[PDB]
């Protein structure tokens, strides 16, 4: 039933991480957990085999795309730029994280800057917080009048994705499944 | 209430990201021009450069706005200091324009400056692929001579006025930037701010260069006498056994490299030097195989193998398909983890050897990618080709290439050949050490005001005879400007790298060989298959510019400062032979 989310043509950029919830358990993880393509599949607080036996209170599917290098960030107790300012997962996280190379879809010759990411923030995200404010980041004591200048910077910058990139700087999509007990 | 250091760090983070992105984009833009010279691609490469250039200046000013004295993280401080070096925009805007006009004209002259011999004036060859192809294989003194003064007269008169102004502008800039003079500016590059006994001062560099050259001089002299002697049998009327060497005869337009004197100064012409190109050709090798063998070498010591992106994207051979590209070996870091090499290689032993240093570069590039953009380079200008030459040394070992099927098992190199090769190494390697030190000594002194304009040429050549033991056919007055005739001089390029890089390599190779428990002569060491050296080579490869190159080095070779012992030791075998060959003759120059 959630086949549509994974194979969707375009993904939200990480700071506007997408949240989709599912009401029907018609779909199974048989197709998923037994998938060659998934580059990552760390399930926290659960057994990937055991998933088909159970059903849960709330299912939550957040999708977004990041730098290969940065995929390691999406996991409990992880501190980084993405986990501090983009999509922190709470330690007591019970669920499953999934990710796969998305090179062919999201990077074009001459670049695809359309995916973005949040560079500064006055303090860290709360687990699953979503912050999409575009207000200028006033690092300095001098306040910035809504334009970036000395000591105040726009906080959103765009991933540059080219086919030639290194893998770490190559673009893979991510989907995170959250479970309520 | 966030301190100046704190706030500054935040500045950098924003910089690094903006900078990385733009750098990648230039980079790609430049890569398309190179691999595919097209009017459009030219345009696009210049445009993109222009944005990168513009951006850099803007950010540099802002950097200055953070007070360098306030920073406490030296690792931070170093990126900062590096960024906020003002360009040629820390002075008048009306002066700046003048300077760039001078420069563009010089290169301009130098670029297309053709010379014509009296006889067959209409010949008038070009510097690029004309004279140079002569100076290299011409044994006629008259020919060689005319091709020498002509260039030095022609562009000299034009370049002398330009150069003097050039000097005044640059001193105004250095002084602007709290530097004593342009000289001291260039000596910045070797400055270390680690300040924990690892610090380094632009003054110490001069002392250290001079001292080491002092220790090299014995070697140099004996090489010099030997080479003079053999030349005498060739140019018998012009050389004098108790004197210096006339300049034009050194194979190059300047005596930067006595490489081309090998035919003349080979110690044993009977034993051909070992050329493994026929081995490769007859084994139906290709370019790819060459680079693949390289890769193994690095892997065997412990280094990673090359990225998929590297094989995929890189240009490793001249495009069959009528894409005209300039063809020179290059090792690119395109800053997003995309690393590539652009040598349109051809099948020869030399290319094989080359690819091992070009790949050496790449491995460096890869090693410090975790370091931030500003810190993303080798600890000073020497290291990068100091490390990319060291692989060409292990890779050329007869042991090594026997190992990879370079020749028949138990080749048994004899001492006749072994010395024959060593000498060839010395023409290019030791040849240039004096050349180089004397040149940067002239420039340094000029910039400090130690030489008046009317004494320019007189002091330059006086130094050439004294230190390089080279002399000029005709006297040159102050109309002649000769030092500008060298590319790097007249194209505003620092030049002492060549010296320091050359003392670096061997301290390296000696520490790596000493770590791979190699025994016997240093020049037969081959580090292959040794993880011990690899790991310890890496350990410095990773730092990049992040720690004061003095600490960088001391990790590798156990010494905080240049030492020439490994050079002397590498060449010690040829040394003893040279003293013998010069047992019955005079070693030294007499200045006139
Ligand atoms: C680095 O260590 C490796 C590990 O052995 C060396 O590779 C091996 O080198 C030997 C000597 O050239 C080769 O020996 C031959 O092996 C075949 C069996 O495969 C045997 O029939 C022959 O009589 C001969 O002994 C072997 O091909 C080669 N093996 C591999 C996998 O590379 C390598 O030569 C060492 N290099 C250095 C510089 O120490
Ligand atoms: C080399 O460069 C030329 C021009 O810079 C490239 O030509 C372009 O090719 C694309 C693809 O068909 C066209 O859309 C452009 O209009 C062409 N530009 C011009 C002005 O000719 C060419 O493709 C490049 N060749 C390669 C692949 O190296
Ligand atoms: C460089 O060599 C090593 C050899 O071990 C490669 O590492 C593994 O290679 C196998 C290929 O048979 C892969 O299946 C493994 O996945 C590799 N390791 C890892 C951690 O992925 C390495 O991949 C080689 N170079 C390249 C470009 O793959
Ligand atoms: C996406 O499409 C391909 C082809 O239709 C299919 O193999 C794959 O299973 C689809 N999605 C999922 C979630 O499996």
């Amino acid at each position: 039933t959630f086949g549509e989310v994974f194979n969707a043509t375009t993904f939200a950029s990480v700071y506007a991480w997408n949240r989709k919830r599912i009401s029907n358990c018609v779909a199974d993880y048989s197709v998923l957990y037994n998938s060659t393509s998934f580059s990552t599949f760390k399930c926290y607080g659960v057994s990937p085999t055991k998933l088909n036996d159970l059903c849960f209170t709330n299912v939550y599917a957040d999708s977004f795309v990041v730098r290969g290098d940065e995929v390691r960030q999406i996991a409990p107790g992880q501190t980084g730029r993405i986990a501090d300012y983009n999509y922190k997962l709470p330690d007591d996280f019970t669920g499953c994280v999934i990710a796969w190379n998305s090179n062919n879809l999201d990077s074009k010759v001459g670049g695809n800057y359309n995916y973005l990411y949040r560079l500064f923030r006055k303090s860290n995200l709360k687990p699953f917080e979503r912050d999409i404010s575009t207000e200028i980041y006033q690092a300095g004591s001098t306040p910035c009048n809504g334009v970036e200048g000395f000591n105040c910077y726009f906080p959103l910058q765009s991933y540059g994705f080219h086919p030639t990139n290194g893998v770490g700087y190559q673009p893979y999509r991510v989907v995170v499944l959250s479970f309520e007990l | 209430p966030s301190t100046i250091e704190e706030l500054a760090k935040t500045f950098l983070d924003k910089f690094n990201q903006e900078a990385e992105d733009l750098d990648h984009q230039r980079s790609l833009a430049a890569w398309n021009y190179n691999t595919n010279i097209t009017k459009e691609n030219t345009e696009k490469m210049n445009e993109a450069e222009a944005k990168w250039s513009a951006f850099y200046e803007e950010q540099s000013k802002l950097a200055k706005d953070y007070p360098l004295q306030e920073i406490q993280n030296f690792t931070l401080k170093r990126q900062l200091q590096a960024l906020q070096q003002s360009g040629s925009s820390a002075l008048s805007a009306n002066k700046r324009e003048q300077l760039n006009t001078i420069l563009n004209t010089m290169s301009t002259i130098y670029s297309t400056g053709k010379v014509c011999n009296p006889k067959k004036p209409q010949e008038c060859l070009l510097l690029e692929p004309g004279l140079d192809e002569i100076m290299a294989n011409s044994t006629d003194y008259s020919e060689r001579l005319w091709v020498w003064e002509g260039w030095r007269s022609e562009v000299g008169k034009q370049l002398r006025p330009l150069y003097e102004e050039y000097v005044v502008l640059k001193n105004e800039m250095a002084r602007a930037n709290n530097y004593e003079d342009y000289g001291d500016y260039w000596r910045g590059d070797y400055e270390a701010e680690g300040a924990d006994g690892y610090g380094y001062n632009r003054n110490q560099l001069i002392e250290d260069v001079e001292r080491t050259f002092a220790e090299i001089k014995p070697l140099y002299e004996h090489l010099h006498a030997y080479v003079r002697a053999k030349l005498m049998n060739t140019y018998p009327s012009y050389i004098s056994p108790t004197g210096c060497l006339p300049a034009h005869l050194l194979g190059d337009m300047w005596g930067r490299f006595w490489t081309n004197l090998y035919s003349l100064t080979v110690p044993f012409p009977e034993k051909p030097n070992i050329d493994v190109t026929d081995a490769m050709i007859n084994q139906n090798w290709n370019a790819v195989r060459i680079f693949k063998e390289a890769e193994k070498f690095f892997v065997s010591v412990g280094l990673p193998n090359m990225t998929q992106g590297f094989w995929e994207n890189s240009m490793l051979t001249e495009p069959t398909d009528g894409r005209k590209v300039v063809c020179h070996p290059t090792a690119w870091d395109l800053q997003k983890g995309d690393f590539r090499i652009k040598m349109c290689t051809k099948v020869t032993m030399d290319n094989f050897l080359t690819a091992h240093h070009e790949m050496g570069h790449i491995q460096y590039d890869m090693a410090y990618a975790m370091q931030p953009y500003l810190l993303r380079n080798g600890a000073n200008e020497g290291f990068h080709e100091a490390v990319g030459e060291i692989m060409s040394l292990s890779a050329s070992t007869p042991k090594h290439l026997k190992s990879i099927g370079l020749l028949p098992s138990d080749f048994r190199e004899d001492n006749e050949t072994e010395i024959n090769f060593l000498l060839k190494q010395a023409l290019t390697i030791v040849g240039t050490l004096p050349f180089t030190y004397m040149l940067e000594k002239w420039r340094w002194m000029v910039f400090k005001g130690e030489i008046p304009k009317d004494q320019w040429m007189k002091k330059w050549w006086e130094m050439k005879r004294e230190i390089v033991g080279v002399m000029e056919p005709v006297p040159h007055d102050e109309t002649y400007c000769d030092p500008a005739a060298l590319y790097h001089v007249s194209n505003d390029f620092s030049f002492i790298r060549y010296y320091t890089r050359t003392i670096y390599q061997f301290q390296f190779q000696e520490a790596l060989c000493q770590a791979a428990k190699h025994e016997g002569p240093l020049h037969k060491c081959d580090i292959s298959n040794s993880t011990e050296a690899g790991q310890k080579l890496l350990n410095m490869l990773r730092l990049g510019k992040s720690k004061p190159w003095t600490l960088a080095l001391e990790n590798v070779v156990g010494a905080r400062n240049m030492d020439v012992r490994p050079l002397l030791n590498y060449f010690e075998p040829l040394f003893g032979w040279l003293k013998d060959q010069n047992r019955n003759s005079f070693v030294g120059w007499n200045t006139d």
